[PDB]
C-alpha cells in the first residue's frame, strides 16, 4: 500500500505509542503478588498487542513472563484453557517473544523431556504441540535445535490406514496437505545440519522397517542389492510407494512426505553453488547409511538437477540395475500429475515444483547425454574417460544376460532398455524444423527382440481403434467446439456409422468385459448425435437403423435389477426420442409408455437431491408446443396411476416373502390396468376424473408439479397449480414436528412457486400468495422463500411483480417484530426480508431493481422496526454493497435509529455490526469532508455513528473524530 | 428368559440379518478397491495379492477432499448449535432482568461445556475417520461412552461388524455387534466365566455379541451382551428412546431398508476406466525402440559431427538447450491423454476440486446444505443428546428446565471480519515474516 492517508488506504494496522505502555507492564509486574495472579485477566489483551508488533526489548520479556506464570497457575489449577487455535491466544503470546525468555523455555523443554509428557491432558502439551506445528514457533527452532529434535523424537513415533503400519500416531493428518513447510525440519537443517541429517536417517529406518513387516506391505515391497564399492553391496526395501514419497504422486504418509520433500528443497537451494567434492560426498553419506530406497530417490533428483557437478555419484547409481525400473515409472506419472491438481502457501508451492525443469528428465537420458555433449568446463579427455567408464558398465551388463530361450518379458523389457543407451551400437540422421533441429537416434537391434516389440506395439493399437469417434461424439454432445478437428468424422456421418456397426456386432459376438468396459456406450451416443444434428442428411435406411438402435437403450432402466451410472447410455438415448416421435407417428404409443414408466421411478442421484424422473421430465417439456393432448393425457395418468403403482409393489415384495427380482413388475402393472392406460394412450382423461387431493403424498404432487409450464395461461393448469400451494403451505406453515417437510422437497417446491408468482399479471398477484400472507407466522420456511423470491428477480428483472410482493407482506413482518426478535426464526426472517442473507458479488455498483423512488423503502422501515438489532445489523451490511447508492441517505436513517433506540447503545449486538458501520462512515467522510465541515446538520448526524463506535471501544472512530474535529 | 426380539439370542439375530448386508458389503468393496483399499479390505488370498495400489491418484485425492469440506459445514471451531428457550417459558422467566442474566449465562455455560467435551475428547478425530466411511460405503456405526477417567473419545465400528433392522417409516427396531477380543485379554471375571466346555487357549479370539432392541411395554431400548448363546451376566442395561448411546448412520436415505447407498457408485465406470487407459500408457512407454529429441537454439551448435562416422566425438552443448520426445513421440499418446482428461473433468467436479448473486449458490451451498442437514438429524442431534443426558447423570450440567431447554442445530454461515482480519492478514503475516531469508 502506496499512500499515508487513513481515510485511503485499504486495511487500517495500528501499533503502541508513548512510553505509557512500558509504564504500565511495569507497574503490573513489579506488584503482582499485592495484586496475586488470579486477579490479573484485565492485562492479558495488553500483553498481547505489544507482543503483536515489538519482539525485543525488556518490555518483549515482561510480557512473555506475565503469560507463562499464567499459563502455570491455570495448570496448577486444572482450569481449562479453550483450545481453539486462535492468534489472539496466551500461547501466541508466549511464542512471540520467546526469543526475550531462552532460559525459562529450556527448562520447561527439560522438564518435559525428564517425565515424558507426550500424552492429552499432561501438562504443557498445547505448547509443545504448537511448538511442532505452528509457524510462528520458529525463534525457538533458532534458538534451541537440539531439545526440538528430542521432542520430535518423542512425540512423532508409536513402537509396535497405513500410517498404523508405519507407527505413527493419527494426530498425523494436521500435516495434512502435504508440503515442505508442514514441520520444522527445514529450518532445522539451516540451525543445526549434521544432527538434523542423523535424525532424518534414523527415523526413517525405523519406520520403514515397521512398513516392511506389516500385513498391508507383504506383496508389494521387494528387496534389492544396491551396489556402493568394489565388492561392497548393502539391501534396501523398494516399492513405488516408497520411491515416490518425495513427489506426493503416492498414497503415502503425509509427515513422512513432507520430511522428504523438505530435504529435496534444502539440496536444491542451499548448494546451487558449492564445491563438488562437498556436494558429491554429502550425496554418498546418504547412499551408505539409509535402508529405505526414498531416500535414494531424493539423491537421484539431485543428482538429475546437477549434472555436470555430479558424475562421480552417478556412476554409482548407473551399477544398480532396478533404479532404472522406479525411475521411469516416477517419469510417467510426473508427466500426469499437474493435470490432476489442475492452505494456498502450501498449493502454490506444489503447482511450481511441478514447473521445476529437471522434473521432465531420468537416468536413461542421462546415461546416454554423458556419451553426446561436451559443456565449458570438461575436457575432451574427460568426455573420452567417461565414455570408457559408461562403455565397462554396459559390457559387465550384456555378460550378465541369461541364454535366450529362458527369457520372460522383463528380461526383453531391459534387453530394450539398454539399447537406447549404448551409443556404440546406434545411427544418427537429422532434420531442421521451425523449432531447431531434430536429431533421431536409431539403434541396431536383434531380429527376436525386434518382433516382440513390433507385436505389442500392433497390440496396442488394436485396443485403441475407436477412441476417436468416442472423443469426437463426446465433445459433440457437450457443445465443445473442439470436435472440430476431427474431420474424419465430421462431414463423415457414413463412416462413423459403419464403425459403429463394427461395434454393435463385436458386443453381440460375446463381448468381453475389457472392451465392454471403455467401448460399450459408443452405439447411443453415435447414433443420438446423428439424430439430433445430420437428419436431413441420412437416408431412410440409415434413420431407421439410428431409430432402431436409440429405442432399445432407452428401455434398459425398465429391466430388472438395473443400477444408474452416468455414462451408460441410456440419458443419451432418452435425449433424442423428441425427434422420432415427431417424424414417425407409428412410434408413439411405445414411447408414450416408456415415458410414463420411467416417471414411476424415484432413484436419487447426486448430493443435491434430483431424481432419476427428471431425465423424462425435459422430454415432456419440448412436446407441450404441438401435442398438448398427448401430454395433458400423461399428466392426468401419472396423477391417477401413480399410487396405485406403489401399492403393487408392496403386494409383490410380500409375495416374495410368502413364498423380488424374479418378477418383472412393470409386466404385471402392464396387464392388471388395460383399461386405465388404454385410456391414457388414447387421450379420454380429464380434470373432473381426478380425485381430491386431500391424502395424496406430497412427493407425488411435486412432481406433477414440475411438469406444468411456468409460464401457461390454460385454465386446467391453473386450477391444479392452485390445489397444490394450499396443500403445500398447510404442511409448511405447522408448529407440529410430525408435519415437517424434507428439506430437498422444500427447496424444490418454493423455487417453482416464485417462477409461478413473477410471470403472472399483476392483479393476479395477490390471489397467488394468499395462503402464505393469512397464515403468516415466525416458522423457517417463511424466511426461504423471501430468499427465493430474491434469486429469482435476479434472474428475471420483474421490477413492478417484485416491488407489488414486498409491499404486501411490510405490516405481518413490521408487526413480527414488534415481538423481539429472539424469538423462533423471527431474526432469521427479518434478516432475510432485508437482503441480508443472499450471497451477493463483492463490488456491485448497485442493482438493477433498486431505483431513486425506492427509498422510500429503507425511510419506512428505518421508521418503523428500528428497535430490532438484526434492523440494524441489515441496514449496515446493505449499504456497504448491495444497497451502495444509497449511501448518502443511509448515513441519516443509521443516525436516527441510533439517536432514537437508547437501549442499542446497551444490548448485545450481531457480528460485524461495528466492522460494518466502521466501513461505511470511513468511506463517506473521505467523499464529503468539505460539505461536513461547513455543514452542522451533516456534522452532528456523523458524530452520533462515531461516538457509538468509541462507546463500543473502536480506534478507528476514535481516529475519524480526531480527523472531523 | 428374553422375549420378543431377543427370544432366539444374539447370535441367532445376527446369522438371521448377515443375509441381507451382502450386497452393501460388495458394493462397499468395489468402491474401495478404486479409491484406498484399506478403508474396506475384503481379499481372501493375502499369501498372493497386496492392498493394491492403482495407479490413478484421483479416488484417493477425492476423497480426502470431500471428507474435509464436509468437516467444515459440519462441526466447525465457531458455534454450531444453540440451546433455544421455548418462547412461552420465556414469558415467565422475564419477571427478572438478573434472572434472565443468570439463566442465559447457565446455558452460555452449558454451551462452553458442550464445545469443550467436543475439543476437550477430540470428537473431530473420530468425525472425520466417520465421514470417510459415509462416503465410500454409505453406512457408519458409532457408540459413545459413560465417562470414566480424563478422555473420553467415542468408539466407529464399520459395516462389517453389525447388523440393523427398520420397520417402514426407518425407525430402528434392534442392532446387534459382533466383537472379538483373545481370552487372556479380557476381564478377570470374564475370564472365570468359561472354565466349561471347551479348553480355551491364551490367544483363542471369544465372539461376543452385542444386543440391543426395542421394548412395547416401555419406552426403552434393551441392552445385554451374549457368548456362546448364554448372556454375560452384569452386562444389562437399559435406555429411552430419546437418548440411546448407540448412532448408526446413513449417507442417503431410502424407505424399507436398513442401510444407505455411497456416493461414488454413479461413478465407479469412470474410475475403472481411467486405470484402464493409465496402464496401457505405461506399456506405450516401455516397449518403444527408438529415440528422438531436438537441438533449441537453430542449431547454431554443429550436430553434423554426429552424422560423421565417429562414436568418439562430442557436440558442445548442455541440458539447457536439449530435449527429447519419450512419451510424446507414440502414435496413440495423444488421443489416450485427451479421453483422460474428460474422465478426470467429471470426477474432479464430482469431488468438488474445482446478475449479482455467486452462482456458488448452487455447488458450495444447495449442494451440501441437504447433506448437512440431514447428518445433523442422524448425527449431530441424537449426540448432542446424549452428551447433555451424560452431563447431567454425572452432575455436571444443572437440570434446568425441559420445558424451556431444548437444543437446535444451527447449520449456515459464519461472520467474515474476525476472518479476514486472520486469515487473509496475520497469519499471512506470519508466515511471510518466518519465511524471510536469513
Amino acid at each position: 500500500v502506496s499512500n499515508s492517508d487513513l481515510l485511503s488506504i485499504k486495511y487500517v494496522l495500528t501499533k503502541p505509542k508513548g512510553t505509557g505502555w512500558q509504564s504500565v507492564i511495569q507497574f503490573i509486574y513489579e506488584n503482582l503478588d499485592e495484586i496475586g495472579i488470579r486477579n490479573i485477566n484485565f492485562i492479558l489483551p495488553v500483553i498481547q498487542e505489544w507482543n503483536q508488533r515489538n519482539k525485543v526489548g525488556e518490555t518483549t520479556r515482561l510480557s512473555s513472563l506475565i503469560a507463562l506464570k499464567y499459563y502455570q497457575w491455570t495448570i496448577d489449577e486444572d482450569v481449562y484453557l479453550s483450545g481453539r487455535d486462535n492468534e489472539k491466544n496466551i500461547l501466541h503470546t508466549i511464542l512471540h517473544g520467546a526469543a526475550m525468555i531462552k532460559p525459562e523455555m529450556e527448562e520447561v523443554l527439560v522438564k518435559v523431556l525428564k517425565n515424558r509428557w507426550k500424552e492429552h491432558g499432561t501438562p504443557y502439551f498445547d505448547l509443545m504441540t504448537l511448538i511442532l506445528t505452528d509457524l510462528d514457533s520458529y525463534p525457538v527452532w533458532a534458538s534451541l535445535p537440539e531439545y526440538v529434535l528430542q521432542l520430535a523424537d518423542l512425540f512423532w513415533y508409536r513402537p509396535l490406514d497405513i500410517e498404523d503400519e508405519f507407527g505413527l500416531f493419527r494426530s498425523h493428518h494436521d500435516y495434512y496437505p502435504e508440503s515442505p513447510y508442514q514441520t520444522p525440519i527445514y529450518w532445522l537443517l539451516q540451525s543445526q545440519f549434521k544432527k538434523t541429517i542423523d535424525f532424518i536417517l534414523d527415523f526413517t529406518n525405523k519406520t520403514t522397517i515397521c512398513f516392511a513387516h506389516s500385513h498391508f506391505a507383504k506383496n508389494e515391497i521387494e528387496e534389492v542389492d544396491v551396489f556402493i564399492e568394489e565388492g561392497k553391496f548393502i539391501k534396501q526395501y523398494i516399492c513405488n510407494r516408497l520411491w515416490c514419497s518425495y513427489r506426493g504422486t503416492q498414497v503415502s504418509t503425509y509427515l513422512l512426505s513432507s520430511i522428504h520433500m523438505a530435504l529435496e528443497k534444502f539440496f536444491l537451494e542451499n548448494f546451487k553453488n558449492a564445491d563438488s567434492k562437498v556436494l558429491e560426498s554429502w550425496l554418498l553419506f546418504l547412499l551408505r547409511n539409509t535402508k529405505s530406497a526414498s531416500i535414494s530417490a531424493v539423491v537421484t533428483s539431485i543428482v538429475l538437477a546437477f549434472p555436470e557437478k555430479t558424475f562421480n555419484v552417478a556412476k554409482v547409481l548407473f551399477q544398480t540395475k532396478d533404479f532404472f525400473r522406479f525411475d521411469m515409472n516416477r517419469m510417467v506419472l510426473d508427466r500426469t500429475h499437474k493435470s490432476s491438481l489442475i492452505n494456498s502457501l502450501h498449493e502454490e508451492d506444489r503447482i511450481k515444483a511441478c514447473d521445476d525443469v529437471h522434473r521432465n528428465t531420468y537416468l536413461e537420458n542421462l546415461a546416454l547425454h554423458y556419451q553426446i555433449f561436451r559443456s565449458e568446463n570438461v575436457t575432451e579427455k574427460d568426455a573420452i574417460e567417461r565414455q570408457q567408464v559408461l562403455w565397462d558398465i554396459f559390457d559387465k551388463y550384456y555378460n550378465q544376460l541369461p541364454d535366450e530361450a529362458q527369457e520372460t518379458e522383463a528380461d526383453k523389457t531391459w534387453r530394450l532398455c539398454l539399447a537406447r543407451m549404448d551409443r556404440r551400437k546406434m545411427k544418427i540422421t537429422t532434420k531442421e524444423k521451425d523449432e531447431g533441429i531434430e536429431i533421431s537416434f536409431n539403434p541396431e537391434i536383434d531380429p527376436k527382440l525386434k518382433q516382440y516389440s513390433e507385436e505389442a506395439i500392433k497390440k496396442n493399437s488394436e485396443h485403441m481403434k475407436y477412441v476417436t469417434l468416442k472423443l469426437w461424439a463426446s465433445y459433440k454432445r457437450e457443445k465443445d467446439e473442439r470436435y472440430k478437428n476431427y474431420g474424419m468424422y465430421e462431414d463423415n456421418p457414413q463412416i462413423a456409422l459403419q464403425e459403429t456397426k463394427e461395434i454393435i456386432k463385436k458386443l453381440n459376438e460375446e463381448g468381453g468385459e475389457d472392451f465392454r468396459l471403455l467401448n460399450g456406450n459408443i452405439p447411443a451416443d453415435v447414433c443420438s448425435v446423428l439424430l439430433l444434428d445430420y437428419f436431413n442428411q441420412l437416408n431412410n435406411e440409415e434413420r431407421e437403423y439410428c431409430k432402431d438402435i436409440v429405442l432399445a437403450y432407452s428401455k434398459l432402466p425398465l429391466k430388472e435389477g438395473y443400477n444408474y451410472q452416468v455414462q451408460d447410455g441410456t440419458t443419451s438415448a432418452i435425449s433424442a426420442l423428441p425427434v422420432i416421435y415427431h417424424n414417425y407417428p407409428m412410434e408413439r404409443e411405445t414411447i408414450k409408455t416408456i415415458l410414463l414408466l420411467t416417471l414411476f421411478n424415484d432413484h436419487s442421484i447426486g448430493m443435491a437431491g434430483g431424481r432419476y424422473s427428471v431425465f423424462p421430465s425435459m422430454v415432456i417439456h419440448k412436446l407441450w408446443l404441438d401435442y398438448f393432448d398427448d401430454m395433458q393425457s400423461l399428466l392426468f395418468g401419472f396423477l391417477i396411476l401413480k399410487p396405485k403403482y406403489v401399492i403393487l409393489s408392496r403386494k409383490i415384495i410380500h409375495e416374495s416373502y410368502r413364498q423380488i427380482k424374479k418378477i418383472n413388475i412393470n409386466k404385471v402393472f402392464l396387464n392388471n390396468y388395460k383399461h386405465c392406460i388404454s385410456n391414457v394412450i388414447d387421450n379420454k382423461i380429464s380434470i373432473d376424473d381426478l380425485g381430491s387431493m386431500d391424502k395424496v403424498d406430497l412427493h407425488i404432487l411435486n412432481t406433477a408439479f414440475q411438469l406444468i409450464p411456468v409460464d401457461t395461461v390454460n385454465i386446467e393448469h391453473k386450477k391444479l397449480v392452485s390445489l397444490i400451494v394450499k396443500r403445500f403451505s398447510t404442511s409448511l406453515l405447522s408448529s407440529v414436528r410430525e408435519d415437517r417437510v424434507d428439506y430437498a422437497l422444500r427447496q424444490s417446491f418454493l423455487e417453482r412457486f416464485a417462477y409461478f408468482t413473477l410471470h403472472a399479471p399483476v392483479s393476479d398477484i395477490p390471489d397467488y400468495i394468499k395462503p402464505f400472507l393469512d397464515g403468516f407466522n415466525g416458522s423457517e420456511p417463511i424466511s426461504e422463500l423471501f430468499k427465493k423470491f430474491i434469486l429469482v428477480e435476479d434472474r428475471l428483472n420483474t421490477y413492478a411483480k417484485f416491488w407489488k410482493v414486498w409491499d404486501l407482506f411490510f405490516d405481518k413482518v413490521v408487526t413480527l417484530c414488534k415481538d423481539g426478535d429472539r424469538y423462533w426464526y423471527v431474526d432469521k426472517i427479518i434478516k432475510s426480508y432485508l437482503f441480508a442473507e443472499s450471497p451477493w458479488k463483492e463490488n456491485s455498483n448497485g442493482w438493477h431493481t433498486f431505483k431513486d423512488s425506492n427509498s422510500q423503502f429503507f425511510c419506512d422501515v428505518s421508521r418503523t422496526m428500528g428497535h430490532c438489532p438484526s434492523t440494524l445489523y441489515s441496514l449496515a451490511k446493505s449499504l456497504n454493497n448491495i444497497a451502495s447508492c444509497y449511501l448518502n441517505q443511509g448515513i441519516t436513517w443509521l443516525s436516527e435509529i441510533l439517536s432514537v433506540n437508547k437501549k442499542l447503545w446497551e444490548k448485545k449486538l450481531e457480528n460485524d455490526t461495528v466492522y460494518y458501520l466502521e466501513c461505511l462512515v470511513r468511506r463517506y467522510i473521505n467523499n464529503e469532508r468539505e460539505r461536513i465541515r461547513r455543514t452542522k446538520q451533516l456534522k452532528q448526524e456523523v458524530l452520533v455513528i462515531l461516538d457509538f463506535l468509541v462507546e463500543k471501544g473502536s480506534v478507528v472512530g476514535y481516529m475519524s473524530r480526531e480527523n472531523i474535529l | 428368559k428374553r422375549e420378543g426380539f431377543a427370544e432366539n439370542g444374539a447370535k441367532a439375530v445376527y446369522d438371521a440379518l448377515k443375509n441381507d448386508r451382502n450386497s452393501y458389503e460388495t458394493r462397499a468393496e468395489n468402491c474401495a478397491k478404486y479409491t484406498i483399499p484399506s478403508l474396506f479390505p475384503k481379499d481372501s488370498d493375502n499369501a498372493s495379492t497386496d492392498y493394491t495400489t492403482p495407479w490413478q491418484a484421483v479416488g484417493a485425492r477425492g476423497l480426502n477432499n470431500l471428507a474435509s469440506k464436509l468437516m467444515l459445514a459440519l462441526f466447525p471451531m465457531q458455534t454450531w448449535m444453540k440451546l433455544t428457550i421455548s418462547e412461552f417459558e420465556a414469558k415467565q422467566l422475564v419477571a427478572q432482568p438478573a434472572e434472565l442474566a443468570k439463566v442465559e449465562e447457565g446455558l452460555s455455560m452449558v454451551e462452553r461445556i458442550l464445545m469443550n467435551y467436543i475439543e476437550s475428547n477430540s470428537y473431530r478425530v473420530t468425525l472425520f475417520e466417520t465421514l470417510k466411511q459415509l462416503v465410500v460405503a454409505g453406512n457408519a456405526l458409532l457408540y459413545i461412552p459413560e465417562p470414566e477417567g480424563a478422555y473420553n473419545p467415542m468408539k466407529l465400528y464399520r459395516l462389517s461388524s453389525y447388523v440393523v433392522q427398520r420397520d417402514a417409516f426407518g425407525t430402528v427396531l434392534q442392532i446387534v455387534t459382533l466383537d472379538k477380543t483373545a481370552y487372556a485379554a479380557l476381564p478377570e471375571d470374564v475370564r472365570n466365566a468359561m472354565d466349561s466346555g471347551q479348553e480355551h487357549k491364551g490367544d483363542e479370539m471369544i465372539d461376543v455379541y452385542t444386543h440391543i432392541y426395542l421394548d412395547e411395554e416401555s419406552g426403552e431400548y434393551l441392552k445385554y451382551e451374549e457368548i456362546d448363546g448364554v448372556e454375560v451376566d452384569g452386562t444389562d442395561a437399559s435406555y429411552p428412546v430419546d437418548a440411546c448411546p448407540y448412532i448408526p448412520v446413513r449417507m442417503v436415505r431410502i424407505d424399507g431398508e436398513s442401510y444407505g447407498r455411497s456416493y461414488c457408485e454413479e461413478y465407479l465406470g469412470d474410475l475403472r476406466s481411467l486405470e484402464n487407459l493409465q496402464e496401457a500408457i505405461v506399456k506405450m512407454s516401455m516397449i518403444s525402440a527408438k529415440v528422438i529429441g531436438l537441438v533449441n537454439p537453430a542449431g547454431i551448435t554443429q550436430v553434423r559431427r554426429l552424422t560423421k562416422a565417429q562414436t568418439g566425438d562430442f557436440v558442445s552443448g548442455r541440458p539447457e538447450d536439449i530435449s527429447f520426445l519419450q512419451l510424446e513421440k507414440a502414435a496413440d499418446f495423444s488421443v489416450a491423454k485427451a479421453v483422460s482428461e474428460q474422465i478426470e473433468g467429471r470426477l474432479s467436479y464430482a469431488f468438488m476440486l474445482n446478475e449479482e448473486i455467486r452462482y456458488v449458490a448452487s455447488e458450495l451451498e444447495d449442494t451440501l446444505g441437504g447433506v448437512y442437514s440431514i447428518l445433523s438429524q442422524e448425527l449431530q442431534l441424537p449426540m448432542v443428546r446424549v452428551l447433555l443426558k451424560q452431563l447431567q447423570a454425572t452432575n455436571q450440567i444443572p437440570e434446568l428446565p425441559k420445558e424451556a431447554v431444548e437444543p437446535t442445530i444451527s447449520t449456515g454461515m459464519e461472520a467474515l471480519g474476525r476472518g479476514q482480519d486472520l486469515d487473509k492478514l496475520e497469519r499471512c503475516i506470519a508466515a511471510w515474516s518466518a519465511l524471510a531469508p536469513m
